[PDB]
RNA sequence: CAUAAAGACCAGGC
């Protein structure tokens, strides 16, 4: 934050789509990075789960500008907030102030040359430490059409290569999250099509009896552009009814399988968790279960 | 012992500033009225 | 020898009191006229670039697989628990590369530590706190691993393939290896039996805590030994 | 109010301070107006890029 | 030793072509990003009051008692002469004291070529002509006495009294014992295996001829040496 | 070694 301050660098984080803003107050029962899990004692006072109003904090995605929006969480374990009270940060927030550069130690010399119309110098110790190391998010979109021949397929099987490029892509051809690519590896498994034409005769007749897809590629796959070296931080996945997505695939198969039925067990765990609090307050009314309602289930 | 805030010049600010999405959200809030009834711009 | 009245009978009285491993008040008496701003410019010239050390390197974490996913049982993210082992001044004494073992499940906020101490590792620092840790089964666990290097090498030309083989889950971290962080000198008078205008070098040293100030300091001073025979050969 | 609160200020008096040059490392002439400016870095475009 | 590709694999070419006491053409290749102007400052910082040297501290002349006298025989006055026995630079390699012996008669220019040579001293001028005799018997006659000291101490706090016990005719003379006189240093580049940014720091010293370049340089690179281990010890 | 068209409009740097 700046040392010195206006009073706007906080209303700016609270007022906009900045800082979240808690839809009720309640008791913080866990904190994690992606989600801010609140328990809002709707019912009578237990730490058995409660009328759970989730909060998704948009982590590491693309903006406009080629930056990341992030929102870093600072309400640690058992905190009441407030209507009104901040949650998480900004982009560029600190808890709840407006915080865009530094503070660093300035001294007004012309130093030898180099400070010449507009230049600003700076020591060894700005590039040792992270303290201006931005986020830089770079998309490469590439849409889909069709093909004279008839159109496509999914596989890995790519030509022209070598190991490391198909290395780092499955049985599928999508790279995964997560990968130290750099100038060089193949970030999307295209292969383009020869054709009868661009086919000499002689490989006319022996595609006679090879095949109908044995030589019919030839490697032209989206690569990175020369100079950038960066990793993957989300991949696309998008498919349209009619042409038979792949299986095997074992990893696409296994892996929203897996993500999904956490997705599962939570929504379950959130609606659960608001409905037999709900009826509890209205089973205590008329009777008690000391011993025999904590056994079982909250199912 | 109640004493001044001491900052930098005696402007007291008594009112904040207020919502600065004014400008967007009670024109498209007032033109389309999604929950409320039909007024006010499409209607 | 003795020789004549200049310097040879003015014996410098530069003596010891130390504190461990990170900051320490050097003192210095006598040097005649103008001999405090050469001196602790020199010996910033030399001090900044020609220092080796060992920093981290190459950071290894749990199945999170990098920077920027999540962990069940933890508050804040991967990247500011690897922002936190950044700042982590480790000492080797004569090791080329170690890894550090960590573990700690429950509740309870896992500081430099719980780190299990090994024969040649001395955490001069263990009261930094890295993150706060919950309830449900929040295991962590990390392999810290240090190598030498001196001075600012980039993430880009150094690139290391220690889990680029097959199993995959390590990427490169920017390293400052240089130790010393901060030099400041007083120029107060001294007074000794030959002459009078003497002046009393008083120095803050501070260091990272990478390699100790006196080893720090013999090897610049025999590297000074190297530079200044120079002038020497002819041609 | 600036000259009242800066003959306070640790440590220089009236905003000036002798430093000494990282390079020569002399007693510096004329006592310079030094400090912690907030400064902001500028966004890289893909015009930045080579 | 070998090290990491800094500057340990970077030979400074430092050589020698000898003019003989008096000015040296000091070439210096190769140092990197800004190291030229540092290094004439710093041993200018050094090279004009931490150096020993010998010039002229008191002369005896004949039956001419005091300064401002005339003597049968010669042009100018006795004040023009030590005037110009002032600026004559002189060299002793191991003695601390020295008495010269000069006699000359007759018509003829005597300059300090006349001066009777010692096994200690060396003149570097013999062309400096100190004044113009005459015939009718002009004998002239002086004992030029050296002594060490350093820098410039007035004549009013040293007062020495070699004759000035019962037989007088000396008084003490102000000394100039800094034998440092310019050093420029012009800051063109260079280039060696390792890096390309390095700059060729080539110097033009001027020494009066009291201490040789390679004397003074190397007392001077020995009393750096001595200086840069004052960030050594703790308390 | 060959492929990422052309054009329109907007934003941006000075």
């Amino acid at each position: 934050k700046p040392l010195v301050g206006t009073g706007m660098e906080r209303a700016v984080a609270v007022d906009s789509g900045v800082t979240a803003v808690a839809k009720r107050g309640g008791v913080v029962q866990y904190v994690d990075a992606s989600r801010i899990v609140i328990k809002v004692n709707e019912d009578e006072m237990y730490p058995g789960e409660a009328g759970i109003d989730i909060y998704n904090l948009t982590k590491y995605t693309r903006s406009n500008q080629n930056t990341c929006i992030n929102q870093m969480p600072c309400v640690s374990l058992g905190e009441p907030v407030e209507r009104g009270d901040v949650l998480a940060d900004g982009p560029s927030t600190d808890l709840g102030e407006l915080a865009l550069g530094q503070n660093m130690r300035v001294a007004f010399m012309p130093w030898n040359g180099y400070n010449f119309e507009d230049s600003i110098l700076v020591s060894e110790r700005v590039v040792q430490e992270d303290r201006f190391t931005t986020i830089h998010i770079q998309e490469l979109a590439c849409v889909s059409r069709d093909t004279k021949l008839g159109p496509e397929e999914i596989t890995a099987d790519i030509p022209n290569v070598g190991e490391a490029a198909l290395s780092k892509l499955d049985e599928s051809g999508i790279v995964y999250i997560g990968a130290e690519v750099t100038g060089g590896d193949i970030l999307v498994g295209k292969v383009t099509p020869k054709g009868e034409t661009q086919l000499t005769p002689e490989e006319k007749l022996l595609r006679a009896i090879f095949g109908e897809k044995a030589s019919d590629v030839k490697d032209s796959s989206l690569r990175v552009p020369n100079g950038v070296s960066g990793t993957v931080i989300d991949v696309q996945v998008f498919t349209r009814d009619g042409v038979e997505k792949d299986k095997r695939a074992l990893e696409i198969e296994e892996m929203q399988l897996k993500q999904a039925k956490k997705d599962l067990s939570e929504e379950l765990q959130i609606l659960e968790a608001g409905l037999f609090s709900r009826i509890r307050a209205v089973l205590v009314a008329g009777g008690v279960e000391a011993e025999k309602l904590d056994k079982l289930p909250r199912d | 012992k109640k004493r001044i805030r001491k900052d930098f010049g005696k402007r007291p600010q008594v009112l904040d500033v207020p919502y600065l999405l004014s400008i967007q959200l009670d024109s498209f809030q007032k033109f389309i009225e999604q929950d409320p009834e039909g007024q006010y711009g499409l209607e | 020898m003795q020789g004549s009245v200049t310097e040879f009978l003015k014996p410098r009285l530069v003596d010891i009191e130390q504190v461990s491993s990170t900051h320490a008040k050097v003192t210095l008496e006598p040097l005649e006229r103008g001999f405090g701003h050469t001196l602790g410019n020199a010996l910033r010239r030399i001090l900044l670039s020609s220092m080796p050390g060992c920093a981290v390197t190459e950071v290894e974490i749990d199945g999170v697989l990098h920077e920027y996913s999540t962990k069940e049982g933890v508050q804040e993210d991967i990247l500011e628990i690897l922002l936190n082992l950044k700042g982590l001044a480790v000492r080797v004494q004569g090791k080329d590369e170690v890894i550090l073992t960590l573990n700690k499940s429950g509740i309870g906020p896992v500081t430099a530590a719980d780190i299990t101490h090994d024969g040649d590792v001395e955490i001069v620092k263990p009261q930094h706190v890295i993150c706060h840790l919950t309830d449900e089964n929040a295991s962590i666990s990390m392999r810290i691993k240090v190598q030498r290097g001196r001075g600012y090498v980039p993430a880009s030309t150094r690139i290391h393939s220690e889990e680029d083989e097959r199993p995959i889950g390590r990427l490169l971290v920017d390293a400052c290896y240089s130790p010393v962080e901060r030099i400041a000198y007083n120029v107060e008078a001294a007074r000794v039996e030959q002459r009078t205008d003497l002046d009393k070098l008083v120095i803050e040293m501070e260091t990272n805590g990478t390699i100790d100030p006196e080893e720090a300091i013999r090897r610049a001073a025999t590297i000074l030994a190297e530079q200044l025979e120079a002038f020497v050969d002819l041609r | 109010e600036i000259k009242e609160l800066l003959k306070l200020g640790d440590l220089p008096t009236s905003g000036q301070i002798r430093l000494y040059d990282g390079r020569t490392g002399e007693q510096f002439e004329r006592p310079v107006t030094v400090g912690y400016m907030y400064m902001l870095k500028l966004n890289h475009l893909v015009d930045d890029k080579m």
